[PDB]
């Protein structure tokens, strides 16, 4: 047989990237996964080269990043690629997830694929938080403070967890040095989880926009989707380039150009944009414990969709009510984020509490009810007895 | 939130460095340094800017050397271990007015004048904000506003009450290049200088972006064409069904 | 097009020619861009400011 | 949701002429908006097949219907990838949009339900 | 080798689809086809179709949420102006 | 089938660790590989926990390690585990390699297995050097200096490589910060190479002490070799424990408890013990370029053994001349190391040059000649015409 | 599935060995066997065998190298003592 098949290492490459049978009809929404692998590579490469110049001591961390910006040849390019790339990593992840939601990709037999995806998402959120703390600007210090304090809500042994996470009385040198060490580690665990993600993908193959079997018409990955991937790889790079060179600070927060100050929390504190919907959800609950429980539950409830989707067909392409409510969900999610960016003030507090309800009601109530109704509508529209 | 607590929205001035193809104006940077030296430096440090970065930007190698040597820095101890000082060199960072935080608060009614190395990036509004703040002190506060003793009013500062008085007045500086040193001219200049302090890579960054965006644009348009070609057999493929007997 | 069939003659362009063309491109393109850029910003550059100072 | 259950609810609606005259027009309009007929599909072509009931059912389909389903599915993928719909004269008509796989599915669900019942029967003395 | 769980996809020659008979396909080399100056004239009134079907599913939820956002914002603005400080005292705590 | 077989993740575990068919007769020499995986885990876990407390700045690095020793709870245990574990990692690697040499494990069809092994060995040597530099004691500074200078021997562009590796005029802050960043990275590349090593192992299985086929009598990995591995895992831990608690500095160098000094190279400078044979080889050549070429060649010549072993049977078990010369090789290697620990003085310089010759002559001359002779001896001792 | 290179090991049921016929094996449960106080009396004069065959292959190369080491060392010691400083001047450069 061909060497690409017979060799032990190359056959892996062949079965995943060259001869892998793809459904002929997958559209550009199926390009997001390769863009996520690319993102993971950009973050790791730029982070390692920056690590070469970075000091994690709480006295030196902010200045060591200014040193990367000012003194390291092309240092500002590395830092701006890393920071803007993290944002682009989330944009593309949301689209990858939204794609999965729309086309019923979470369904059997791809439940394991979906569950591993949810783990990667949690890990990616934790990784970006650890990195954000390493700058040690004002947003870094108070981000580290607020988020480590999430665990203080744990019954009896919560404040013990927090002081253990801090390595002392407050967010200090121990804290920032261990958060750098952890920020370096977790990207490699994400890489191992991506391999597990691709393993589960390989045994059943991709789904497609029709939601039905792809077995009757496959075309090889190589050529067709290699070069189709290339189209969105360049478009992705173009847009990332426009930010990195022309607008490098538009997606960040001006307060993180101020060194962290343990005695002063700025009035202008706002979470990173990709954390805003979740922040809003927590802020909507006027109780400490229940605030952090509900926020975590907003991530875990993604695990419930294979069971509450009662439909008998995969995906929303031929489903009028499901399409409509899907876009209610998406724009509700954007609202949650716009609420997160706002002050805790009259109209906003209520809107956030209602949007929070809509968020959970989608998975637990709307999808099971609507998919049942659509099941029955499909039936009585064709059966004549 | 109330408009006073938010602060007045700074308007958009036509900065000559705004726009994708635009470098800083380096004459304005040169002037802005003078305004910093003669007005601002009395209260504001500039800790992250080293003398050498001025060379080839706003001043000559010779000019910067003279400027640095006007300051004394700690040197290595002599053969016997007693401390000793030294004129400044190009490797040194621009020195600040105060020795520590406590001495800076003492000289300013208890307030701390921030370092200005990053101030343009560390505020919403950027150049527009800094400029507007410096030129936006009214002679009298709006009616009803009771200002704390030692505070000043400025509508662009959040809450209106700022601990820095107006410091720019017409012709308090003699511009080395002849330019009329009006307050709005001086504001325009320091602000341009402070944007450079915060973003020294500005001119070069945009030049690299121009190349990067042209190459990537072309690669994008090219890959579309190559994809369509590689897919043409599949896209125009035709099926016929003849049901089997 | 018959401009292609004179140089490469119905064959694809080979890596060696591609690599060689890339080294040429890099230098030519950089000079073309720096030239346009410095010209577009005439007056504002340090080059231009130094012409009005002497000491 | 099982097809036995969809059939239960659906038949109840279809018989009672209160609901039958109220719902079927809604359902008819839902089916046209769905759009699958413009791709040359019948609804039963759309049922997710990656489970034992549907594999039993498809196994039991007569040859000629099987080859026809195969063509309709392949033709749907090709049209989808060209971002077109079929010529209107090629669309599936409502008379053709029959539940051809439904009887095989219902039969397999009943067989499966009985096995589950018999594997778990209690005994009383 | 080491065994294997049964799946719903195989590989070339045993993909796991049903037996195909009667379908005949035809295609033509990309090399023999018109260089890409075709689309347009034949295909631009064609597409821009698939979003006539869709735009309502996107636009109506978008509209609902944009209206709801604009309204709540303009209300917050009123509340913190002079005119609204009386209503502010009422709705606050 | 059983779930351990049918599940996508567990089946990997099953085929590598549970049902994997082992030749019944492999002896305790085949336990070294699991001990190497264990070593890799010990190094990574203890390194990450130490990284949490470590500062890579050249002003702070030595004190930050003293801080781990003095202030971090159980910090001395982590550091001594890491340092002594690195040594134990080499002891076991040499034994794993020597096992391979003796039993003809490098032979067809396991050539790829052997070649990947040689890459891991190079990577492991580079990783330990990077770690040793992070202490920034006297041996750290001059080790970094001498070893980065290896590349200055490269024609024309050599001093350019060195100044690029240094990040300046000499071994300084840039150097130690990038060496820490690199020390963190390479263990994960070694982990990926170990997976590639186990992949090549899996398609042909282990060899055995008889050198013949194992296909006629296999027993499962699980139970038999899982619990047999456990025996040497505990013995390994016992001995490592005796060093870590009772003799933690016996395998290191006292000069690395002195902060690095750019102006003074101690007269007592000696390489780490596991680098001594290679050091001796370099020192034996009175030329700069040829010294570093010959030393690198002493590692690459391992790649030549599948071709120069002319024998018709795998392994040395039934080979009288090959057994004898194998032990000449081993004890010659120990001598090379004892020479490395000695002064460049009269008897030693010549002994080192002769031992160097014997080292290369083994692969290039002795093995091809002797294995040919043994081939012929086996023949004429049984054929009667 | 995806194809596969032919190797020299298969798996349980198709290991790739030759066809076996005529060989019959017997074994007895570990549970039914004497608790481990057996070895000794029957097996300690037994082992300590496999190193009667081997010790010469190890010992003779070891001997050669230990002798060679001891000799070179004692010579270096002589060279750097008073008695040997004359020979040192001779053999050095
Ligand atoms: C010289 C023209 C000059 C500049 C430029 C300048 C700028 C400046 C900024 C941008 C701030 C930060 C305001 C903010 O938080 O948004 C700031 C703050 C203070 N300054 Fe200043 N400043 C200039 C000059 C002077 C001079 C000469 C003095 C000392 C007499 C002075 C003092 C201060 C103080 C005090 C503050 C703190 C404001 C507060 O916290 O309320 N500045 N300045
Ligand atoms: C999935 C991968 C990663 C993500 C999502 C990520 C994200 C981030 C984020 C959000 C920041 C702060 C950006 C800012 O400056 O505002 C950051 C900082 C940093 N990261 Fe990462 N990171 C990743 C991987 C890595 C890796 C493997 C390293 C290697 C050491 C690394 C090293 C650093 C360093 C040195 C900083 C501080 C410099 C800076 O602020 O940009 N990162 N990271
Ligand atoms: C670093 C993160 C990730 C990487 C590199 C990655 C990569 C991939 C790749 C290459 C594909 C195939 C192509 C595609 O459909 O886009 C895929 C499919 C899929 N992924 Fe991910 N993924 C990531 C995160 C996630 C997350 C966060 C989820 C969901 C919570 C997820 C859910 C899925 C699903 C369900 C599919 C199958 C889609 C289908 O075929 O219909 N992935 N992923
Ligand atoms: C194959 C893996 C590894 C090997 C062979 C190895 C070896 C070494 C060596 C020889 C030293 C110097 C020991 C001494 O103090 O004398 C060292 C130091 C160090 N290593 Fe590693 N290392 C490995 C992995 C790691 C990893 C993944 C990290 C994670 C950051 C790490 C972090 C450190 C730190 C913080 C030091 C300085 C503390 C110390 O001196 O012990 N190492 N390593
Ligand atoms: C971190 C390093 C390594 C790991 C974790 C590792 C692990 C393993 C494992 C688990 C085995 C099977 C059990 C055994 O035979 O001991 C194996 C076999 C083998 N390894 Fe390694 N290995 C490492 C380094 C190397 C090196 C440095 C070489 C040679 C330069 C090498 C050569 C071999 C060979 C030839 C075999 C097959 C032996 C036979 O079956 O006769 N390995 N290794
Ligand atoms: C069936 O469905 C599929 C499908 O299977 C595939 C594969 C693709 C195509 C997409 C991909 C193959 C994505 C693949 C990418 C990954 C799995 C990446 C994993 C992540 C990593 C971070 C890689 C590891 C990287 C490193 C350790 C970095 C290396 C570091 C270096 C070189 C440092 C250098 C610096 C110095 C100083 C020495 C599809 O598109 C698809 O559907 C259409
Ligand atoms: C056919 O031959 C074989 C054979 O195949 C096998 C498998 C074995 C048995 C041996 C093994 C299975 C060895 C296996 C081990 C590995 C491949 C290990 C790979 C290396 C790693 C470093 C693992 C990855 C680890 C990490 C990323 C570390 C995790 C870090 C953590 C938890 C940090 C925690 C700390 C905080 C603060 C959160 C044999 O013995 C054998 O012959 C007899
Ligand atoms: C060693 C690792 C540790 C201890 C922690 C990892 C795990 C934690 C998380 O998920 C993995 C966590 C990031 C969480 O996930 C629920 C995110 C949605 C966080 C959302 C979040 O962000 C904020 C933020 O960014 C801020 O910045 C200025 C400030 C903030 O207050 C004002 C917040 C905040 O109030 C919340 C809820
Ligand atoms: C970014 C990574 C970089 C630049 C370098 C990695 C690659 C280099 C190596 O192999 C991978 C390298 C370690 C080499 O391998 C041939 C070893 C056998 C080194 C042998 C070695 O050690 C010494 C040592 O330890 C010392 O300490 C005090 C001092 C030394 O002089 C006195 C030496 C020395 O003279 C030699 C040859």
């Amino acid at each position: 047989m061909a060497f690409r098949k017979s060799n032990v290492y190359l056959s892996l490459v062949n079965s995943y990237i060259i001869d892998s049978p793809q459904p002929s009809s997958i559209n550009y929404w199926w390009n997001m996964g390769s863009l996520l692998g690319l993102c993971l590579v950009i973050q790791i490469v730029t982070g390692i080269f920056m690590a070469m110049h970075y000091s994690s001591n709480i006295e030196l961390a902010f200045s060591s990043v200014e040193h990367i910006m000012r003194d390291v040849h092309n240092g500002y390019i590395l830092r701006y690629l890393h920071a803007n790339g993290a944002s682009f990593f989330f944009m593309v992840m949301f689209m990858h997830m939204a794609k999965g939601l729309y086309y019923g990709s979470y369904r059997s037999p791809r439940v394991t694929l979906w569950n591993v995806g949810v783990i990667i998402f949690t890990l990616t959120i934790a990784t970006a938080f650890l990195g954000y703390c390493c700058v040690y600007g004002q947003m870094s210090h108070w981000g580290a403070t607020v988020i480590t304090n999430l665990f203080s809500a744990i019954p009896f042994v919560g404040n013990d967890i927090v002081s253990w996470l801090w390595g002392g009385f407050s967010v200090s040198n121990p804290t920032i040095q261990r958060f750098f060490a952890l920020h370096y580690l977790v990207p490699f665990i994400i890489a191992a989880m991506v391999i597990m993600h691709l393993m589960a993908l390989h045994i059943h193959g991709s789904s497609n926009p029709l939601g039905i079997t792809g077995n009757l018409d496959r075309i090889p990955m190589h050529s067709y989707f290699i070069f189709k991937d290339l189209v969105t790889v360049f478009l992705f790079m173009l847009i990332l380039a426009l930010f990195v060179f022309y607008s490098p600070n538009t997606l960040g927060h001006p307060d993180n150009y101020i060194p962290g100050n343990p005695l002063v929390t700025p009035a202008s504190i706002v979470p990173e944009w990709y954390l805003l919907p979740f922040y809003a959800i927590l802020r909507s609950i006027p109780d400490k414990l229940l605030g952090v429980i509900t926020m975590f539950a907003a991530i875990l409830v993604l695990l419930v969709l294979p069971f509450t989707d009662r439909s008998v067909v995969r995906g929303n392409t031929f489903k009028v009510l499901s399409k409509f409510f899907f876009f209610i969900f998406v724009f509700n999610f954007v609202l949650l984020g716009q609420i997160g960016a706002c002050h805790v003030e009259v109209p906003y507090v209520l809107m956030g509490q209602i949007a929070t309800f809509i968020y959970f009601a989608y998975f637990l109530i709307i999808v099971p009810v609507i998919s049942t109704i659509e099941n029955v509508l499909f039936y009585i529209g064709r059966v004549n007895k | 939130m109330t408009a006073a607590e938010h602060g007045l929205h700074a308007p958009a001035y036509a900065w000559s460095h705004n726009g994708p193809f635009e470098t800083f104006d380096h004459a304005s940077i040169r002037r802005g340094y003078q305004v910093y030296r003669e007005v601002c430096a009395a209260c504001h440090s500039l800790d992250r800017v080293a003398w050498r970065t001025l060379v080839g930007v706003s001043h000559t190698n010779e000019e910067v050397r003279n400027m640095a040597e006007e300051f004394e820095y700690d040197d290595e101890p002599d053969e016997q271990g007693n401390p000793k000082k030294r004129p400044g060199k190009l490797s040194d960072y621009i020195p600040g007015p105060y020795p520590n935080e406590q001495a800076a608060r003492a000289a300013n009614q208890g307030a701390l004048p921030p370092d200005l190395s990053l101030i343009v990036k560390a505020r919403h509004g950027g150049c527009d904000y800094i400029f507007s703040l410096l030129t936006g002190y009214p002679d009298e506060p709006p009616a009803g506003v009771a200002l704390p003793p030692g505070s000043n009013y400025n509508p662009y500062f959040p809450g209106g009450s700022i601990a820095m008085a107006r410091v720019l007045f017409d012709d308090m500086v003699e511009y080395e290049d002849g330019t009329p040193a009006t307050t709005s001219q001086m504001a325009k200049d320091v602000t341009t200088f402070l944007n450079w302090c915060a973003e020294p890579e500005h001119d070069e960054r945009k030049r690299l972006g121009l190349k990067t965006v042209i190459i990537l644009s072309s690669l994008y348009l090219l890959s579309i064409w190559v994809k369509k070609f590689k897919w043409a057999g599949i896209k125009t493929r035709k099926f016929v069904f003849n049901p089997p007997k | 097009s018959s401009l292609y069939k004179t140089f490469f003659k119905r064959n694809a362009v080979f890596v060696g020619t591609i690599f060689a063309g890339a080294f040429v491109f890099q230098t030519v393109f950089d000079t073309a861009i720096t030239s346009w850029y410095e010209n577009h910003n005439k007056g504002k550059l340090w080059k231009d400011v130094k012409a009005r100072i002497a000491a | 949701q099982s097809f036995t259950s969809i059939a239960r609810i659906g038949d109840y609606i279809l018989k009672s002429p209160v609901l039958s005259k109220l719902c079927v027009p809604v359902a008819n309009q839902f089916i046209n908006l769905a759009g699958y007929k413009k791709l040359g599909l019948k609804f039963d072509d759309l049922i997710a097949e990656e489970n034992p009931i549907m594999q039993t059912a498809l196994r039991r389909l007569p040859e000629d219907e099987s080859y026809a389903r195969a063509y309709r599915i392949i033709r749907a993928h090709q049209t989808e990838l060209t971002h077109h719909l079929l010529p209107r004269n090629e669309w599936i008509k409502a008379q053709e949009d029959v539940p051809y796989l439904l009887p095989y599915i219902l039969e397999a669900e009943a067989a499966a339900k009985e096995k589950d019942e018999l594997d778990n029967i209690e005994v009383s003395k | 080798g080491p065994p294997s769980g049964k799946t719903y996809m195989g590989w070339w020659g045993h993909m796991g689809g049903p037996k195909q008979k009667g379908i005949t396909s035809y295609a033509v080399s990309p090399y023999a086809q018109k260089p890409l100056q075709g689309i347009f004239h034949n295909a631009v009134f064609n597409s821009f179709r698939r979003f006539k079907s869709q735009f309502l599913y996107v636009l109506i939820p978008a509209g609902i949420y944009w209206y709801w956002w604009k309204n709540g914002n303009e209300y917050n603005e009123f509340l913190y102006s002079k005119a609204g400080r009386e209503e502010l005292e009422r709705v606050n705590v």
